[PDB]
Parts: C-alpha cells; sequence; structure tokens
RNA sequence: CAGAGGUGAAAUUCUUAGACCGCACCAAGACGAACUACAGCGAAGGCAUUCUUCAAGGAUACCUUCCUCAAUCAAGAACCAAAGUGUGGAGAUCGAAGAUGAUUAGAGACCAUUGUAGUCCACACUGCAAACGAUGACACCCAUGAAUUGGGGAUAUCUUGCACGUUUUCUGUUUUCACGCGAAAGCUUUGAGGUUACAGUCUCAGGGGGGAGUACG
C-alpha cells in the first residue's frame, strides 16, 4: 500500500508523465526520478524500458498490479502501462 | 506330538480372540501374527437352540473344547484379546465374555496379558433405526 | 401426552385432507376451462 | 514417467511413439493414478471410467 | 491331518532388544511351487514392550511393538520395526473432564530413507494454588505448543538411522526432552507419544538387515528330536 | 422501451420449440455472443469465431477453449493444480 | 460503618474504585513522562498509552513498545512522571 | 404449563441456536447433545470371584499389577434413562437438587 | 473348517462353488468420538481434526479525529433448518415407495431381512417450521452473594516469557420466591417490576366458539 500512498502524494505535489513514449523521452532527457511498470506488459516493451532505466541509472518499481489497477490508482479513468515521475514534492 | 522343540516345562504362547455379542460367542486361538489359526469353537456349535447361543454355559463349554485341542497343538499359555460388536453398534460385551475367560484359566492354561480391542470410530456413519429409534 | 384436547382429528392430517381437496378442485376447474 | 501422480493429461499414446491416441475429443482428459518403477508402467483413469 | 504339514519357526527381534527370540509360529511345508519362504515374508508380529526389555518399570507394560518379517534364514525369521502403540486401557484413563486435550501429527524422514508418522497427546494441568474450576488453555498457546513439538521432533529424528530412532522412542528418551521444553509454554500434566508408524521404507538391502541384527542366535527347530 | 418480457434473443423463434428448451439454449447463446475479458490487454475484447476459438479485437491474439464461454470451470482447477505441482517440483 | 455517605462529597476509597467515566466528574487516566535513552542520554516526552512508534532523535531510536494498554519502556532508559 | 425453567435442556435464551444430535445408547433415538443424560462408566472387566481364578493362573497379574478396566461415555434419551433406572421422577419441590 | 445372522421366540437371508471368524493391506463415499459444558462465535437459519491462505466482526485501551450525522417503520430489498423441484456429478451408510418373513380375529403398522427416490457436491428455484425465550426494537432506575468468557489497571505460587494468587474495572453469559407484580403457574439488576397514584419514543397483531385460512378474485 506504500506505493499507492506515495503516488497520490506525487499527484498532489509533483509532476509525471503517462505512457511508454513520454517515459522514454524523459529518460533520454535525464529528467526522471522513478519509473513504475505494471505486471501485465509485453516482455519486449518491458525489456526495453528496463534497459533504458539501467543505462540511465534510474530507480524502477514493479507495481504487482494490472495496468487497469495502475490506471485506477493514478486517479485516472484509463489504463496505464508505465508511469514516470519527473518531480516529487513530499 | 506336533509341538515344537522345547523343554518339558517351557511356556509356548498363543493368542485367543474372544468375540462375545448378544447372539453368539467366539473362541478363536491364533499365533502372535494372527495369520495362522489353531482352533476355533463357537457357542452355536455346542447347543441345539438359537436362544441359548449366547448363554454363559454355552461359552464355557466352547472353551473346554479349545483347551483339549490346544494340548495336541503344543500351546501352553494364551494372551487374551476381547471385543464387543463395536462400530456404530453397542460397545458393551455379551454375557459369555467372562465365562469363556474363566473356563480357560480353570482348565489349566496360563494367562498372559489382557486387552480390549472393540472397534471405536473417531467419526461414524449413521446407524440403523430411524431418528425415532427402535419402537417396542 | 404433550398436548391439550384437539377436537376433530390430528390437525396435521386435517390439513392434509384439505390440501388434497384443493388439488382435486383445481384439477376439475382446469378441465372445465 | 516424469509427470507427478494426480496430474491431468491429454493426447496420451497407448504405446510409445504412436503420436497420441487417447483423450482427444473436446473437453476430455485422463488422470494419472500411480507409477511402478520395478516394471516401468503407469496407471491411468480414462474418460470412460476404465483403468489402463 | 491339519498338523501333519506344519513346521515350527522362530521370530527374532533386532539387537536393540534384550530378548531376541520372542515368539514361535507355524507354517506349511514347501510343496511343489508353493515355497514356504515367500509366504512367510511380510508378516507382522505384535509383542508387549515389557516382555522384550525384561524390565518392570510399569511404563513399558502399556506399550506394544510390531515387527515385520523381511527374510527367512533356516528356521529363523529376521524382522524390522513396524510400529509402536499405547494400549487402549492406558490411553482411555488419561482423559479428564475439565481440561484441554491437544494433539499433534508429525511426519519425519530418517537418514536411511524411512518415513514415520508420529502422534503426540498432551494435557493441561492446574497450578498448585489455583482455585478456578477449569484449566482450559487459550488457542494461541495451543498452536505455539504444536509448532514447537513439530520443530523438535523433525530436528532430532532427521539425523539418526532407523535403529537409533527406535532406541529413542523406546526408553522414553525423546519424551522427557519434549516435556522439559514445553512446560514453560503451558503447565502440562502429561505428554505422551500415542502412536508411531512407518509409512514408507527404502529398497531391501541384505547387508543393512544383517548389520542391524548383530549376532543371530541359532534355532533348534530342525534338530533331530 | 424493453421490447420483450423475458424472451430476449430467443424472440427470433416465435412460438416454436417449447419453453424449457428455449430457456436452456438462451443462457449459452448470450455467453456465446458476449465480449469477454482479455488478460493480456486489460480490456473486454475477446469474441468467439467458431466453436472453441476466441479472437481479440485489438491485439492479434487467438486463444483456444470453452465452446460457449472463454474459460470452463474445470480448466481453472487444472491450472491451479498444475501450478502448485510444478511449485513442488521446482 | 456507623458513617453515612454523601453523594455530593464521596470518600477517597470509593472514588478510587471507579471507571473514569463513572466518577462524579469524568477525567483522563493517562499522563506524560520524561524519558532518557540507551547509550545516548537525551530527553523526550512520551505518552503513557502511546501506540505509534516513538523514536530517539539521532540514535538507535527504538523505545516505547506498544501494547493493549500502557506502553512498555525499554530497560536502557530512565523515566519520570511529569506534573499536572 | 411450563414444567421446568430450563425446559429440560441446557440451552438458555441468548446462548445458542442449534446443538448437534447424538444417538441414544440403547434405542438409537436422535436427541440434542445438551439434553441427553450423560454418564461416565469405569467398570471392572471381571467380577470379583472370577478375577481371583484368572489372577492365580496369570504370571503377569498378581498383587502389584492390576487388571485393565473398561472406560465408556454413555448418553441416553429421556425414555431410556427412566426405564433403565438411571434417572427417576422426583416430587415438585425436589426437582431442583443438582449433584456433580 | 460347520455353521453364521436375527428375535420375546422364529422365519425370510448367507454358506464345503468355503460363510462367520483372524492378520496386514487396497478402493470409494460420508463423518470429525472421548475432551464437550445450564462454555464460545453468528442478524436469524446455523457453526467442532491439522496446516497454509483471503476479506471481515466484536470487546477493551486512548488527554486521537469529527460535531447531531440519531431511534423506529407502510412501499421497496437481501438472507433463511428439513422436506421438495430442474440440469450435471456421486452413490459407502441409512432409507419414504415397493417386496419378503413374522405378530394378530384383521395388521395394510409397530419387530426382522432388504430396497427405489433421496441422503452428499456444483449451479438455478421454493420461502415454509413448536423458524420458541410460544416474551418486537431503542433508552432510564433497580437488593445480595456466587460462578464463568474476553480485555485492561494495582500489588503471593510455579516453570524457565508463560500460567496462577488477592483486589478493582468495562463487555458478555448464567444460578441462588429481592422490593414489587400477577388469576395462578410463575417473573424479578437478566422483568412479566417502577400502571385506576393509569402519559419516555416508534412499530406489528387481537376483539366468544365454529364454518375457515375455506370460496371468489
Ligand atoms: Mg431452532
Ligand atoms: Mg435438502
Ligand atoms: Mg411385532
Ligand atoms: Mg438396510
Ligand atoms: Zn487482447
Ligand atoms: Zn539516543
Ligand atoms: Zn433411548
Amino acid at each position: 500500500d506504500t506505493i499507492n500512498a506515495k503516488l497520490q502524494l506525487v499527484m498532489k505535489s509533483g509532476k509525471y508523465v503517462l505512457g511508454t513514449q513520454q517515459a522514454l523521452t524523459t529518460l533520454r532527457q535525464g529528467r526522471s526520478k522513478l519509473v513504475v511498470i505494471a505486471n501485465n506488459c509485453p516482455p519486449i516493451r518491458r525489456a526495453e524500458v528496463e534497459y533504458y532505466c539501467t543505462l540511465s541509472k534510474t530507480p524502477i518499481h514493479h507495481y504487482s498490479g494490472n495496468n487497469l489497477d495502475l490506471g485506477t490508482a493514478c486517479g485516472k479513468h484509463f489504463r496505464t502501462c508505465v508511469l514516470s515521475v519527473t518531480n516529487v514534492g513530499d | 506330538a506336533y509341538g515344537p522343540n522345547v523343554k518339558k516345562g517351557d511356556l509356548v504362547y498363543g493368542v485367543v480372540h474372544i468375540f462375545a455379542s448378544f447372539n453368539d460367542t467366539f473362541v478363536h486361538v491364533t499365533d502372535m501374527s494372527g495369520r495362522e489359526t489353531y482352533v476355533k469353537v463357537t457357542g452355536g456349535m455346542k447347543v441345539k437352540a438359537d436362544r441359548d447361543e449366547s448363554s454363559p454355559y454355552a461359552a464355557m463349554m466352547a472353551a473346554q473344547d479349545v483347551v483339549a485341542r490346544c494340548k495336541e497343538c503344543g500351546i501352553n499359555a494364551l494372551h487374551v484379546k476381547m471385543r464387543a460388536v463395536g462400530g456404530v453398534r453397542t460397545k458393551s460385551p455379551g454375557p459369555g465374555a467372562q465365562a469363556a475367560l474363566r473356563a480357560l484359566a480353570r482348565a489349566g492354561m496360563k494367562i498372559g496379558r489382557i486387552e480390549d480391542v472393540t472397534p471405536i470410530p473417531t467419526d461414524s456413519t449413521r446407524r440403523k433405526g430411524s431418528r425415532r429409534g427402535r419402537r417396542l | 401426552g404433550t398436548v391439550s384436547r384437539p377436537r376433530g382429528m390430528r390437525p396435521k392430517w386435517h390439513k392434509k385432507r384439505i390440501k388434497r381437496l384443493k388439488l382435486r378442485r383445481r384439477r376439475m376447474r382446469q378441465r372445465s376451462k | 514417467g516424469q509427470i507427478t501422480e494426480g496430474c491431468i493429461v491429454c493426447n496420451v499414446e497407448a504405446k510409445p511413439g504412436d503420436r497420441g491416441t487417447l483423450a482427444r475429443a473436446s473437453g476430455d482428459y485422463c488422470i494419472i493414478i500411480s507409477h511402478n518403477h520395478e516394471t516401468g508402467r503407469t496407471r491411468l483413469k480414462l474418460p470412460s471410467g476404465q483403468k489402463k | 491331518e491339519t498338523m501333519a504339514r506344519k513346521e515350527w519357526y522362530d521370530v527374532v527381534a533386532p539387537a536393540n532388544f534384550e530378548k531376541r527370540q520372542f515368539a514361535k509360529t507355524i507354517c506349511n511345508k514347501t510343496q511343489g511351487t508353493r515355497i514356504a519362504a515367500d509366504v512367510l515374508r511380510g508378516r507382522v508380529f505384535e509383542a508387549n514392550l515389557a516382555d522384550l526389555n525384561q524390565s518392570a518399570g510399569e511404563e513399558e507394560a502399556y506399550r506394544k511393538v510390531r515387527f515385520t518379517v523381511q527374510e527367512v534364514q533356516g528356521r529363523n525369521l529376521l524382522t524390522q520395526f513396524h510400529s509402536m502403540e499405547v494400549t487402549t486401557d492406558k490411553m482411555a484413563s488419561l482423559l479428564r473432564k475439565w481440561c484441554t486435550t491437544m494433539e499433534t501429527t508429525v511426519e519425519v524422514k530418517t537418514a536411511d530413507g524411512y518415513t514415520m508418522r508420529l502422534f503426540v497427546v498432551a494435557f493441561t494441568k492446574p497450578q498448585a494454588n489455583q482455585q478456578s474450576r477449569n484449566c482450559y488453555a487459550k488457542q494461541r498457546l495451543v498452536k505455539w505448543l504444536r509448532m514447537r513439538i513439530t520443530k523438535m521432533i523433525k530436528r532430532r529424528l532427521s539425523k539418526v538411522q532407523i535403529k537409533e530412532a527406535v532406541s529413542l522412542l523406546t526408553r522414553n528418551v525423546l519424551s522427557d526432552a519434549l516435556v522439559r521444553r514445553c512446560n514453560p509454554i503451558l503447565p502440562l500434566r502429561e505428554l505422551r507419544i500415542r502412536k508411531v508408524r512407518v509409512v514408507r521404507t527404502p529398497k531391501f538391502d541384505a547387508q543393512a538387515l544383517l548389520s542391524a541384527h548383530g549376532t543371530i542366535p541359532a534355532s533348534v527347530e530342525a534338530d533331530q528330536r | 422501451a424493453k421490447r420483450t418480457v423475458k424472451m430476449g434473443v430467443m424472440g427470433r423463434y416465435g412460438t416454436r420449440y417449447g419453453a424449457n428448451p428455449r430457456k436452456r439454449a438462451k443462457k449459452l447463446e448470450v455467453s456465446q455472443h458476449a465480449k469477454h475479458f482479455c488478460s493480456f490487454c486489460g480490456k473486454f475484447a475477446f469474441r468467439r469465431k467458431a466453436v472453441g476459438i476466441w479472437r481479440c479485437d485489438g491485439c492479434s491474439k487467438t486463444v483456444a477453449g470453452g465452446a460457449y464461454t472463454l474459460s470452463t470451470p474445470n480448466n481453472s482447477t487444472v491450472r491451479s493444480t498444475v501450478r502448485r505441482l510444478r511449485e513442488l517440483a521446482k | 460503618g456507623f458513617f453515612d455517605a454523601d453523594l455530593s462529597y464521596p470518600t477517597v476509597r470509593t472514588e478510587r474504585m471507579k471507571h473514569k467515566r463513572r466518577r462524579l466528574v469524568q477525567g483522563p487516566n493517562s499522563y506524560f513522562m520524561d524519558v532518557s535513552c540507551p547509550r545516548c542520554r537525551q530527553v523526550t516526552v512520551v505518552y503513557s498509552h502511546a501506540t505509534t512508534s516513538v523514536e530517539c532523535k539521532g540514535c538507535s531510536k527504538k523505545l516505547c513498545r506498544p501494547t493493549g494498554g500502557k506502553a512498555l519502556l525499554v530497560e536502557g532508559c530512565g523515566y519520570r512522571r511529569k506534573p499536572d | 404449563t411450563t414444567k421446568r425453567r430450563n425446559h429440560g435442556r441446557s440451552k438458555p435464551a441468548h446462548s445458542r441456536g442449534r446443538v448437534k444430535p447424538i444417538h441414544c445408547f440403547n434405542c438409537g433415538r436422535l436427541t440434542p447433545k445438551d439434553k441427553a443424560v450423560g454418564r461416565f462408566v469405569v467398570r471392572r472387566m471381571l467380577d470379583a470371584a472370577s478375577a481371583r481364578d484368572v489372577a492365580e493362573a496369570s504370571p503377569v497379574y498378581g498383587a502389584n499389577f492390576p487388571m485393565p478396566r473398561l472406560y465408556m461415555k454413555q448418553r441416553f434419551c429421556i425414555a431410556c434413562a427412566i426405564h433403565s433406572r438411571t434417572v427417576r421422577a422426583r416430587p415438585v419441590g425436589n426437582r431442583k437438587i443438582r449433584y456433580t
């Protein structure tokens, strides 16, 4: 429950992007603090995102929930595969 | 003279199973594994009427027949196992349980250890009769 | 031994009689209609 | 011989190398009952309810 | 004639027991293809522990030991431990009306490949100055006692052979250790091993059986009159 | 408005074939034509093509099984059993 | 005996054996303590019935184990009840 | 007319809904476990006279080793308990006396 | 190896083609003895082997938060022993219907040996019980001594943190004609008390016995 508790704090005071393309953009720009990935995700896409995170030395977290569960826990009404935090105020 | 090779005063042990219900009584002598049978005499083999099969007298008569044939076998001392019907039925022994044991001792046989072996269920299937029971 | 004086006949059997009567009436009305 | 007892299987060959002859119709299966290592034989319960 | 065909044999216990030849049995003589040895193997013999150990401690008189025949050697039957049980009269006299009865089942594997199942029974007791009418135990303590017993038995019995494990079950060696270590959790009136049974055995090994039996006494059943 | 009181899809049969056979077939007909949940995607996207064949509307997945529903109750028990037995093996 | 009881002015013996909400005027049961530290020797104010985690600043920070009633104090600290 | 305060059983108002039934020892009638009459019985296997003859013939059973006994828990229906003299009817004023 | 079963006594029934009995096993389906009680849990119906696991529920403790958000009910909704119904499984035990022996003037019954539906599981219906404490829900006052289940506060015994001893406390759950009430039986901090000295709040039902819970809708 700790990650669900922290994500709401980020949504209150922070900045983020949703989606693989925007997450990779923030990783290339080196303006990202944490990446979160859902448990159902194609292995190729998961492998690419983790490769970028390793190469950039960025903390990465496995959500253990569905992409629908991650989308709900984000306060949104749509499914999300990847979340990228670019500013955390808490 | 089919006994084993032992001294004249040695004790050779067997096991007797005494099954005494309220309709009959069994006197059954085996070895310590229960696989070989020496003699088996019942109370219905000594009386002529059905109502007398469970009498203490019928049980005593059956026991004396067992002792006579055991001398041929070569058996001298008998361990005793006793039981009632058990299961989901009654757990109390029949009238001939005590008479059979006493007759064996008084006939010259040595008595070893005694144990009750009535079947006892940890949990059980429903018994006969209705929920109202037997109505007399 | 556990009950007072009923009148008529055991009430459960009386109810069973009435039940059979109603079934027969239902069948007769069904045949006519 | 490598499948643990109690497992549910399909497409079973009665003789080795026949490429599958038992439990093939839709929704059907066999149950593995026991192994015997001395004789190298496995016991199965078939869809019909027979043992083989 | 029934007794024309019968030959006498002797049943021998393993070397853990002071009385080796403890029972006598009969069998058919070999006729044609019916060999007497193959029907003799596999039989189970029951005996009282007090008789085998030739003691009068009043605690061994309520235990029975069973042995299974594994090989025939002339007119001697070589056996191995099968199971041990407390007699029914003793077990039924330990139950009390206003206390808690706790039971545990433990499965352990020895070093020789033998698998055993153990059944343990324990009873609560009231303290010296207690005035309460009952002595029921709380469920949390009962579960804790069950967990400790399972840990202790699985640790001691997984490092010994089938012969040493039998030696521990007899002489009440394992029982005293359990009572001493379980009293701090709960005041125990009595703790007993009600039954121990072998549920799996390894493959037959002729040399292993001979080592367990040590020096085998001779039989005189075939000797000339 | 409702257009029917309890006949549903079976309204195409008029007064033919009997009430109990119609009621028994309706339950399987509804399931056969429903949209089922795709665990790879996270959306309700599986449709039956022919008996036993289920195709996802967005992703290119085809799955086998069920004949009138995506998964039969016996198959879930088999899945849990297989997973536990493999967990013992490994 | 031989002495009556005034409901308005009860005795100390009777008033002490009462639930906190059954007294003439209800009031708290808890208090505050000044607590030292193991091998650190700092000062912290701790509630007598604390249920959250109370930690020493700049130290091992393990004290005040919570229970179903009063909290337990680790043996490495000295405690003193504060007034009022 | 209510005859007994406890209604002949051991189930007060706000305690329990249902108690599992058991079979009577003699007739087999099903009755709730809290209503059946229960006794514990510890009877000698043999009578006093016959015990002496068996003890004389026994190398095991002497004076410092007693013979085994039978332990049974018995529960009866109301009718079977009365006929078998286990429990008898008492005057109105004496129905309250309870032993242990 | 010569009978076993069953009964008040017997007979239907099984048995030298080996029954009954004895020992160790294998299969399948139910059930969880003794410990088990005027004990615990649940809204009621109900709930008893062990281990792992998921979401709940109550009480207790608090110098935490909030600030009237509550009580009780037509309409409307959910759950509800057993028997019974539909579709798939299962089928050990017991056993409505039925069959065969006995009792009897008769015996279709009670007794004996059997046996189909059922009894067990999944999903879908049914909505009835002496579904009883024959006692609607919420709130106040009330005599004494016990006992007992869970939590908390204060200060002798035993094992090596647990249990126990004494005294208080909150919640539950019971037992010894309290005042008083009632036609009585009886109830009594837990009311059936605090009512002609008749008013705390809401709600369901009854009005001599049948016809009848029947007829019609
Ligand atoms: Mg009820
Ligand atoms: Mg039912
Ligand atoms: Mg009759
Ligand atoms: Mg039958
Ligand atoms: Zn898809
Ligand atoms: Zn510090
Ligand atoms: Zn009875």
